[PDB]
RNA sequence: AAUAUUAAAA
């Protein structure tokens, strides 16, 4: 499911959105 | 944009010899001389311009041309191997036709010196770019005898069945004919020969034309006035030819009166027919066509003139019955194109002897590779995985790798319960619900919801009402009675009004349920509910994957000959990648670029940093549709439009492109050189073969593959051509890649001929035409989809 | 609209 598994979500850069 | 040279010859996969429909082409190092053409009238159609210009090289040896043998290319670029005697000055003749004498006025101009020598050392060295002036010279020369002697449709040629007749219905009849296009290869330009197909309307009596196209066995009745639009719709703009006097004449219009009413300069046309001609109209009830001047013509006086090829679209009926007609095995098909060439016989062509010409009899031989398939990944309690045999897996013993487990589910049936009463629907679902358990879908409850409906105008206030009274609603499952407008009025108001979850089952599924049937449903229903059916095996993906990577598809789809043109670009939202998101716009008809390219972009990019919390260092794009010649200018734009989305969403974001135009419509057929590995009853090439020498570029990045198994016809293998690389692959690296998207295709445990985010864009693009059924904003409105269906793959 | 492939695209 993950998707993931790239690690590192990361909380350093514009939201985009 | 300098597209990237190639950055190697690929290694993985077991060798496989190869023949392919590609022929050694060799030219002198010489200079040939090019010179421009004006013909007054100067809107004639191409076949009248070579007309034009063989009476004067045939009436003027003595002043001009002499012993030469010109080539010519219909229009205005006229080729010579040697200087004809002229200045820089013009020069003007005077020629005369012959129906009747056509008087024509003829200009001749130099132009410029191409070097053929200059073509050699580009496929030598590559230290120049392939002079595209020195291949056109190559191609009008190879083809200027076949344009004299047959009808040119394209770059294909034609010639009116004999003995065989292959009716469409309608009209129409299939011709068979040849393609024949002069690219370069590597070690040499290629002839590129092969058998072509396409529809023409029959050399027949227009009454004959209107009885097929109104289907009528002639009990004499006027025509209606659907019948009289819809035949005008199909005789439109054709030409036919007159048999009282033998004149031909493009028809314009047909008119509202029958031929005893319909007057002009006072006199009816069946008077003036009876007061000439001595006719007495067989047919006076029935309309004329017009040929604004006021001339009519009776429709029993006419023929519809042969050689006028159907650009129109055609039928279901009309289509599968021109299939048949037209798909060999490929060994067939390699017999034939080898009977084209004992034809042709090329290096026995004046025009190819005058140019020095020398073309290679056999078929080029060639070792590609088979390349190793990947592994899908499937979930559920076994974990079980699927070895592709052949391009193709199947489910058994295996479970989704995610699961939806289905609650709350209605069914909607639309055909008369007369032909699908309860005891067949109860065996439906119980089939249904059995298979979706096995897959690991579980179908849990019976239907919230099971009525008979009738018509299309039911389908909204019947989804309104389910969306109001059941909460927790999943799936509607709606049974059709064949081809109806409520699969399109079904996805309108599911798709772009309510956002809901639709499986349509014919009828005829339903009475006669296959196991097989049932699984390739469920595929889609898990899918349709946000699951994953597999996954590839990710330690043996490309190194990509060890960074954020988005994969988008795109494609464009023109109306058929004012219907807008549709363009749709998706996008991977997970790093399987399984999961993809749509977008799809509309714009002016016939325009080759994704115009909205930039916003469609910015979009998905915004939606995978929603599903994934990940901004994608590179971007892999898989461009579907593409003609060739518009080329630099739709990856200018394009590449342009991709980039500029990135400079949008942040300051310093810059991700790497790699820009693939992926071309199913070509004339490259691969076939193998051994008989015993040919494969299935159409004997093809296995899925995998890959080829990136030989017949490929001299010095580009381009390789074909094909990624599928060949049940019937002979297979096209799809051309991929690396038009920007900033992720710098390998050969290796691309190849594998684009082969492992082949097989995450959700539709089908079987690996598909194009990568499944171009064939997403496709489905897409589709079920766009659908949301387009009964002004360019109401048209952009009606192709957008429901916010709650953006987040979920509808269009599978 | 189970699905892929196949041909076209007066």
């Amino acid at each position: 499911n993950g998707t993931s598994a790239w690690g590192k979500p990361i909380d350093s850069g514009p939201s985009w959105g | 944009f300098q597209a990237p040279r190639r950055p190697g010859i690929g290694t993985v996969g077991k060798p496989i010899k190869l023949l392919a429909n590609y022929f050694e082409v060799d030219i002198p190092k010489i200079d040939v001389y090019h010179y421009e053409v004006d013909i007054k009238p100067d809107k004639c159609p191409r076949r009248v311009n070579r007309e034009v210009v063989e009476y004067m090289v045939q009436h003027f040896k003595p002043q001009i041309f002499g012993d030469r043998k010109p080539v010519y290319d219909g229009k205005k670029n006229i080729y010579t191997v040697t200087a004809l005697p002229i200045g820089n000055e013009r020069v003007d003749f005077e020629v005369t036709i012959p129906g009747k004498d056509r008087i024509f006025k003829v200009s001749i101009k130099w132009l410029a010196i191409v070097s053929w020598r200059m073509l050699h050392e580009a496929l030598v060295s590559g230290q120049i770019p392939v002079p595209l002036e020195s291949v056109q010279a190559l191609d009008v020369a190879m083809r200027h005898l076949a344009s004299m002697r047959y009808t040119p449709v394209g770059r294909s040629f034609f010639s009116p069945p004999e003995g065989y007749y292959h009716p469409l219905g309608g009209g129409r009849e299939v011709w068979f004919g040849f393609h024949q296009s002069v690219r370069p290869a590597m070690w040499k330009m290629m002839l590129n020969i092969d058998v072509s197909a396409t529809a023409f309307y029959k050399a027949q009596p227009v009454i004959e034309f209107m009885c097929e196209v109104l289907d009528i066995r002639n009990q004499p009745k006027p025509l209606t006035d659907s019948q009289r639009v819809r035949f005008t719709k199909e005789i439109k703009g054709l030409k036919v030819e007159v048999t009282h006097c033998k004149r031909k004449y493009r028809v314009c219009n047909v008119t509202r009166r029958p031929a005893s009413h319909q007057t002009f300069p006072e006199c009816t046309v069946a008077q003036y027919f009876k007061q000439k001609y001595n006719l007495q109209l067989k047919y006076p009830h029935l309309p004329c066509l017009q040929v604004q001047k006021h001339t009519y013509l009776p429709l029993e006086v006419c023929n519809i003139v042969a050689g006028q090829r159907c650009i129109k679209k055609l039928t279901d009926n009309q289509t599968s019955t021109m299939i048949k007609a037209t798909a060999r095995s490929a060994p067939d098909r390699q017999e034939e194109i080898s009977r084209l060439m004992k034809n042709a016989s090329y290096n026995l062509d004046p025009y190819i002897q005058e140019f020095g010409i020398k073309v290679k009899d056999d078929m080029t031989e060639v070792t590609g590779r088979v390349l190793p398939a990947p592994i899908l990944q499937y979930g559920g309690r076994n974990r079980a995985i699927a070895t592709p045999n052949q391009g193709v897996w199947d489910m058994r013993g295996k479970q989704f790798y995610n699961g939806i487990e289905i609650k709350v589910w209605a069914i909607a049936c639309f055909a008369p319960q007369k032909q699908c009463r309860e005891e067949v629907l109860k065996n439906f679902t119980d089939q249904l619900r059995k298979i979706s358990k096995d897959a690991g879908m579980p179908i849990q409850g019976q239907p919230c919801f099971c009525k008979y409906a009738q018509g299309a105008d039911s389908v909204e206030p019947m989804f309104r009402h389910l969306k109001n009274t059941y909460s927790g609603l999943q799936l509607i499952i709606v049974i059709l009675p064949g081809k109806t407008p409520v699969y399109a009025e079904v996805k309108r108001v599911g798709d772009t009004l309510l956002g809901m979850a639709t499986q349509c089952v014919q009828v005829k599924n339903v009475v006669k349920t296959s196991p097989q049937t049932l699984s390739n449903l469920c595929l889609k229903i898990n899918v349709k509910l946000g699951g994953i059916n597999n996954i590839l095996v990710p330690h043996q993906r490309s190194a990509v994957f060890q960074q954020p990577v988005i994969f988008l598809g795109a494609d464009v789809t023109h109306p058929p000959a004012k219907k807008p043109s549709i363009t749709a670009v998706v996008g991977s939202m997970d790093a399987h990648p399984s999961r993809y998101c749509a977008t799809v716009r509309v714009q002016r008809p016939r325009q080759e670029i994704i115009e909205d390219l930039s916003y469609m972009v910015r979009e998905l990019l915004i939606q995978f940093y929603k599903s994934t919390r990940f901004k994608p260092t590179r971007i892999i794009f898989y461009r579907d549709g593409v003609p060739e010649g518009q080329l630099p200018q739709i990856l200018h734009y394009e590449l342009l439009a991709i980039r500029d989305a990135c400079i949008k969403l942040e300051k310093d974001y810059q991700p790497g492109i790699t820009y693939i135009v992926v071309q199913k419509r070509h004339h490259t057929r691969l076939f193998c050189a051994d008989k015993n590995e040919r494969i299935g009853k159409s004997g093809n090439i296995p899925a995998g073969t890959t080829v990136d020498t030989n017949i490929t570029h001299p010095f580009e990045f381009d390789f074909y593959l094909c990624s599928h198994a060949g049940i019937q016809g002979t297979s096209r293998p799809s051309h991929y051509y690396v038009l920007w690389d900033d992720n710098r692959f390998t050969a290796d690296e691309l190849q594998i890649l684009t082969y492992q998207l082949c097989h995450t295709y959700v539709r089908c445990t079987r690996s598909v001929s194009i990568p499944a985010p171009a064939y997403y864009a496709r489905l897409v693009a589709f079920r766009a035409r659908y949301h387009l059924v009964d002004d360019p904003q109401a048209l952009a409105k009606a192709v957008q989809v429901h916010q709650d269906t953006l987040r979920t793959m509808y269009f599978a």
